[PDB]
């Protein structure tokens, strides 16, 4: 919830339509994590919930602006998923549908926002549609989702999809150099390891994450040439196992890409690594590992409580058997 | 802080009851007896109220601190027994204990009890505060040479003629669980009212009782013949042992073999065992295991354990026992690539 | 809109519910009428349409027929929804809860105009327990002159005592082409500009429901020009509308990697729905194999690719074409298994590149 | 005016099919008066869990006395078989609409029957009861009145806490076998004097999966659409599943390796609205029977006679090795089906593969 | 039912807990009574039975004895569970939570009728922390005239402060051949018909406990209507004799499809869980693979089989064993997708049969 600079060009045309009437009563914004998806929705609603707007932004005084700064307002409706569960309910929707079926308490526009539409119950989708078909005069909606395909075709048709494009890399890196002092080479790695999201990139550093990531590449650099992959156990076996396994995967991908002579590489941070890696590991061996790392990372995230230790030890030792001459590595199923 | 052994307590207690008694160790029996010895002497004084408060992250802090911040208005004295955490006092606890330590006086006897504190945990403000007023009783379980001696001593006071071979039998079974050796001696006394605990008698009753640790499965599973491990495994479902608790007993010893077999030419077997701190006779057995399990066998055994670990947590009821049988079979015979 | 304008007026106007239409027609034609009919199935597959035609066939002035004339007053009124002897009840409505309850507690045993008093109940499984029993009771002691036509997307949620008293008909979703073909027919007869790939994209988007198919077709007419154009259709749905899926296939099969990974990246920059991309590729890989079997398989808007598509057909081994398809399909299953949807797509295509006859090999 | 699903709705404990040992069990107790306060009936949906629960309450409250042989005429018996009885409270814990009534009725057990001897509580799938109304059942089970009795049903007995399982006399109702439903359907049709073809019944017997309710419901549709006859051509069509000749030619097309013919049969088939999954299934089984017949020439079933000459021909002319490949190709193709871009397409591709990988002749290239 | 009717009334009636019965008897006979007894062990092995007899031996009017007379009022009342000085507490009950808590907070130090006030606590480890301390406190300051008899399936879940104050007795599950001998006896005294195989199929079923064996046999009776026959017992108890699981593999590697199918139809008539059969086969072939590298691979109940397995282990090439292990492995995966589960198995074997090393199928 912090207004970033790249959110402007988009925010410009989005008000430019709410001022000239061209505004679409249902808006689906697609954007990578930490791209300021958060701040754009909120920033837009403050413009429509103003009693006495000053042109491009609000006044700060009016009932709207004040009850807005106070958060609590009779026209702003936050549709967060049911606290506890990872999905949303058919109930919440219906109760906000009929909530809008009655006159706006402050006499103006009414607005709705969704955390992530790709997380709702199938029934919750349909239950929402009928309202967009019968739009209560002068109301506004704001959908938001990282992945708009995993959304019902009949639903994503009613809204206007708007792509919140990660800013050009040169701009994102400069912005980043300010928030944290690190080699630009590192900075770019974080950016790329976030699909371009400068926000997530930034967060990659703020814990001690990056340092935790440096530990991983050092371990890997030892193992790659030595064969002792089981040495990674200390680097990976941790609650942050999944985030780490993913890291290990991006390095695997890269080595794979290099075998095909692919110009682009995510881990610019350590080209020497991806090189050696690709040198000692055939494109098949790499495929094999990439997967086990992949499926194993998932059982850690999904299954309630397996042994982080055993599973990984198994992943590790198993990786080493793929590396031995004569072994017939695995093939995907179904 | 008069540092002393469980035997030494009764004599000291006679001279004068001190401010605080810390009972630090792992022996259930030893801790209890010392605890009982203190209180028996206190209740003789006028110590009517008795209290116990357990310290660990999360179990009611503001209540502990305040419960002793209050004095004693008409001076009904109560025993306060602080139960230290299983791991030992952390950075934060050292303070909460310290706050409590300042709640003392002649009419408020403090008794703290837990296992042995580390030389570090012993510098801690709270500990050094009692270091002139209190007494420390080391309640810890007996070494290999005196375990038999302890059994003989404990048995003799139970008015028992415990033969030497028999004594050893009892020792080789329940090795180290003094609570068990004491119960066993007491049960053995009901069996033979006679008093005469000869080897034949004791041997019969010990083997007949048929009790087995999860460890005996593993101890057997260490390249020892499968027959007895399969026996113990199917005799471990008769003591009501959960599967999950078995898998994490096998895992711990299995991953340990993995690291050790991996360190041949890294360091001679000898020093490595010390390094891992589990080598406690298990050494010759652990190495016997290392010597006939191939780097690869050990691996396969890790996959199985993993499937099982998931099979048991994905369908959450897929009869893992079967796999445990299959697993115990891999640690004894050479496997294939199928 | 198209949906209301093209609502079936005769059983013949009905698309692919043959097994149901054949049984209803046989029964109607031979004067074999049961007291209650149950129509189940998903969304917009034709439950209400068929129930409505049945009511129409039952009350046609011309006589009980499987072919309502469509011009008599009973037929016209049923059509308008203003027929006194066709009582429509919506169990799913939050607003008509009392009317739903009352009408069912007060069945009108004697038709006022037609030969039968017909009750049509939508989403019958959403009825209160009170009404279920009211209905059961009536189905147990079958008023003559009164017929019950029930519809529901969830037969199982219904009390087995009631389900057991109905003639049950299970409607099926529809194949893509089946919807594609109907859309076309509507747009031709309606004189509205349309392209081939549009009708495909439109049909596939409506998952087996003609109901929605038309509602999407209507928003394509409003959003785009009053033209059902590829540009408009893939503007609502979110298709790339680009030759990307194809060129990716072309690269993949030459073992270009560099370009495959390149394309994946540019693709990523335009926010593609990674699963949608894989699906296009599979579809392409399929037509190709069809073209290799009977060279007339390249279809309608696929004329744009014709040359490229056929070039692959003649140059790549069918044995192989299957291999690529397979490898990608698999990819689609493991797609959400992947740490990131894109790396999932990269995992797959690099996979088809390696397990490439005459492709990437290993080294020291 | 009668659809078999209602005309044959079990009235007596004798009328129910095959679950002898659960009927016998209830017979004893209804005779000896050994009534447990809680009866748990588990098993898939479609098996007579609710159905058998009724015939229990039909002998519990019957005016003829607690009987294992209820009289179908007494006011209590008729009202029970019609879902409506004063004391027989039927709660579907699975209903989104009756959530309050479910909760209230369980919080307010009626300890004294108003008419019948017992106040029966038929509950379908209790493992889906709200955690709120679940405890109410617990509290009532630990100490239940003499007049109240429970009849619990479930699709998954494992989602029920051991605290409940231990309080009921559990009964597992197994599903029904194919030729146990087939044999039933033939009998019922034979007693109604309705014509039929045996390969039509097998399809209906498979159609419903171990669910005799559904088998009948399925048989009534078949009657209505085949105008008085349960014919393969009326049935095969409801399911959208191919006549063994339509399916048999596909198999032959594939083995002769002529592609046009295959796609033609698939197109011609699409016209009569198939269930693409089914077209794969029938072909697999057909391939399966040919494999058996190459082992024991006596393998073919009785109605197979129409296609017996063709089935037998392939059998001796096509190498079992090859037949194993076709079966594998088609199965694997079934695994794929939900991931294929389009169902009809998955099926075409699965076939074009069999063609491309054909053992005796395959698709060629330069 | 049998379980309640045959509850031990004397230590001599108790099945196999000798080490416990000998110690309790010695203590009782010599007037050596401890203040608290703990009985642990799994299900239906005799914990409550023995605790009850001890309470009986302690309060018998005849005197403190290891042989309660069984006819005095104290003995009869304890038996009925209506003895004022035997207070039964069930820590596992959700309904008696308050009574559990109250009774333990208010121990009655003076018996009203018998010489001792006895408390019997079932599943004592399920007590609240509050009650644990209440109990501890009482066990620390041992009221005379009051004895505590605790039972539990999980001693470890108990505070070591309490466990340490009890005389602990570990009951063992029972030996299968231990249960069978007892079933054989009960039926005989009951004049209830029975086949030797039948009692084994029950002894196996009840996992180590009589309580269960009895209820299983009670059910067996009701379903076999009077008799205890292998058929009625194999009606509920999933059976093993009908299982060609090893004779199917033999038949497989021997190549006589005739037999292989006959077995499968036979198996089918018994209602098998088709996938389990493929597990038994895959779990067998794996073990035969092991006897070829080390003869110490013969198990705790491999005995009947022994010769049959041992014959395969030497007369079948390891390559071929792998081949068959693979064929059944694959056939297991394909199973749920087959048109019919039986069909999968039938075809899976037909595959082993088609790709067999010796005597594979012929072709003209
Ligand atoms: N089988 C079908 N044949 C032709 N048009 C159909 C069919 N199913 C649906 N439609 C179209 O969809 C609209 C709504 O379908 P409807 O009959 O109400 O379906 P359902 O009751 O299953 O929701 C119709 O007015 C019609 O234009
Ligand atoms: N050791 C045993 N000897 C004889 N009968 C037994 C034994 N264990 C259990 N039973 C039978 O099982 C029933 C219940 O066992 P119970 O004594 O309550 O054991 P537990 O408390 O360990 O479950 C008894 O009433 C009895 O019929
Ligand atoms: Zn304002
Ligand atoms: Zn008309
Ligand atoms: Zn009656
Ligand atoms: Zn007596």
């Amino acid at each position: 919830m912090r207004w970033y600079p790249w959110l402007r060009p988009d925010f410009e045309k989005l008000v430019a339509s709410y001022q000239a009437g061209r505004g679409h009563h249902a808006l689906l914004i697609q954007a990578l994590p930490g791209m300021g998806d958060d701040a754009l929705i909120y920033a837009l609603s403050r413009y429509l919930l103003c009693q006495q707007p000053q042109g491009h932004k609000s006044c700060g005084h009016c009932r709207g602006c004040q009850l807005m700064q106070a958060g609590t307002h009779p026209d702003y409706y936050t549709l967060a998923p049911e606290k506890g569960k990872n999905t949303l309910g058919v109930d919440a929707v219906r109760e906000v549908t009929e909530k809008l079926n009655e006159h706006a308490r402050l006499g103006g526009a009414k607005v709705v926002w969704v955390t992530d539409a790709a997380l709702l119950t199938d029934a919750a989708a349909n239950a929402l549609l009928k309202t967009l078909e019968e739009p209560p005069a002068e109301t506004w909606f704001f959908l938001a989702t990282r992945e708009p395909e995993r959304l019902l075709a009949t639903l994503r048709s009613r809204c206007r999809l708007h792509y919140l494009a990660p800013p050009p890399e040169q701009y994102a890196v400069t912005w980043l150099s300010r928030e944290v002092t690190m080699s630009q080479d590192a900075l770019l790695a974080a950016l790329r390891l976030s699909a371009g999201s400068p926000g997530a990139a930034l967060a990659l550093f703020q814990g001690d994450n990056w340092q935790a990531r440096e530990t991983l590449c050092q371990a890997l650099a030892y193992s790659v040439p030595s064969g002792d992959w089981y040495s990674l156990l200390a680097a990976l076996n941790h609650e942050q196992a999944p985030a780490r396994l993913h890291w290990l995967a991006t390095l695997l991908m890269d080595a794979l890409k290099r075998h095909h002579g692919a110009a682009q590489v995510t881990n610019v941070d350590v080209p020497g690594l991806v090189a050696e890696l690709a040198n000692h590991l055939s494109p098949s061996r790499l495929q094999a590992i990439l997967g086990d790392v992949c499926h194993i990372r998932e059982q850690l995230m999904s299954v309630t409580g397996i042994n982080r230790e055993l599973l990984i030890t198994d992943l590790l030792l198993r990786i080493e058997h793929y590396l031995q001459p004569g072994v017939v590595l695995p093939v995907p199923h179904l | 802080m008069i540092r002393l052994y469980p035997e030494q307590l009764r004599a000291q207690l006679n001279e004068g009851l001190r401010a605080a008694y810390l009972l630090l160790g792992n022996d259930p029996l030893l801790l209890q007896e010392s605890q009982d010895a203190v209180r028996q002497v206190a209740a003789a004084q006028g110590f009517e109220e008795h209290h116990t408060f357990s310290i660990d992250p999360n179990t009611d802090w503001n209540a502990i601190f305040s419960l002793c911040q209050a004095m004693s208005l008409f001076a009904s004295r109560q025993t306060l027994l602080l139960l230290l955490p299983e791991n030992g006092p952390n950075a934060a606890i050292n303070e909460q204990l310290l706050t409590l330590t300042g709640l003392l006086h002649d009419d408020l006897l403090l008794i703290v009890r837990g296992n042995k504190l580390s030389k570090a945990q012993e510098n801690a403000a709270w500990f050094t505060a009692l270091a002139n007023r209190s007494v420390q009783v080391t309640c810890q379980t007996p070494e290999q040479a005196q375990l038999p001696r302890w059994v003989a001593a404990r048995a003799k006071q139970l008015n028992l003629e415990l033969d030497d071979a028999a004594n050893q039998v009892l020792c080789y079974c329940y090795e180290g669980n003094l609570l068990a050796l004491a119960q066993a001696l007491e049960r053995l006394s009901l069996l033979w009212p006679d008093g005469k605990l000869t080897l034949p008698r004791v041997e019969q009753a010990v083997n007949d009782a048929a009790h087995f640790t999860p460890f005996h499965w593993v101890d057997a599973l260490l390249m020892g013949k499968s027959k007895r491990a399969l026996h113990i495994l199917q005799q471990l479902r008769l003591e009501g042992s959960e599967p999950v608790i078995l898998l994490r007993t096998l895992q711990r010893e299995l991953l340990l073999l993995v690291n050790l077999k991996r360190q041949s030419a890294h360091t001679p077997l000898r020093a490595l065992f010390d390094k891992h701190r589990v080598w406690q006779n298990r050494r010759g057995m652990m190495g016997e295991a290392l010597n006939r399990l191939s780097q690869t066998q050990l691996r396969q055994a890790v996959q199985l354990l993993t499937r099982t670990e998931l099979t048991l947590k994905q369908d959450y009821g897929q009869s893992v026992w079967a796999e445990l049988e299959g697993l115990s079979l891999l640690l004894c015979h050479k496997p294939l690539a199928d | 809109v198209l949906a209301r304008k093209w609502r079936p007026q005769t059983f013949a106007d009905v698309v692919g519910q043959e097994h149901v239409l054949t049984a209803l027609a046989n029964g109607l034609s031979l004067g074999r009428i049961h007291h209650a009919y149950l129509f189940s199935g998903t969304r917009g597959v034709g439950k209400t349409s068929i129930a409505r035609l049945l009511a129409k066939g039952l009350n046609c002035e011309t006589g009980i027929t499987a072919t309502p004339c469509g011009v008599c007053d009973n037929c016209r009124e049923i059509e308008q929804g203003r027929f006194v002897d066709l009582i429509e009840i919506d169990a799913a409505s939050r607003t008509k809860v009392e009317d739903t309850r009352d009408l069912l507690d007060n069945v009108q045993y004697a038709p006022a105009r037609g030969r039968f008093k017909v009750y049509l109940i939508d989403e019958v499984h959403m009825l209160s327990r009170h009404s279920f029993n009211a209905l059961l009771k009536t189905l147990e002691e079958p008023p003559e002159h009164v017929k019950f036509l029930l519809a529901t997307t969830d037969p199982q949620k219904l009390p087995v005592t009631i389900l057991s008293r109905c003639l049950q008909f299970h409607l099926k979703a529809l194949d893509v082409e089946q919807i594609r073909h109907q859309l076309e027919h509507i747009l031709n007869e309606e004189h509205i500009a349309h392209e081939p790939r549009a009708l495909q994209l439109l049909a596939r988007a409506a998952e087996g429901s003609l109901r929605d198919a038309l509602s999407l077709t209507d928003q394509a007419i409003a959003s785009g020009d009053g033209q059902v154009s590829t540009q408009a259709v893939s503007a609502m749905l979110g298709t790339l509308d680009d030759d990307q899926a194809l060129s990716l296939v072309e690269a993949m099969v030459e073992a270009n990697g560099e370009r495959v990974m390149a394309l994946i990246n540019e693709a990523a920059a335009r926010g593609i729905e990674w699963e949608a991309l894989l699906v296009e590729m599979l579809g392409l890989l399929h037509r190709i194999a069809m073209v290799q079997l009977s060279p007339a398989a390249l279809g309608n808007d696929m004329a744009a690719i014709e040359l490229r598509m056929r070039e692959l057909a003649r140059t790549i081994p069918p044995t192989d074409i299957q291999l690529y398809y397979q490898t990608l399909l698999i990819g689609r299953k493991e797609l959400p298994y992947a740490p990131d949807r894109r790396m999932g797509v990269e995992m797959t295509l690099l996979r088809a590149l390696a397990f490439h006859p005459r492709m990437p090999l290993p080294e020291p």
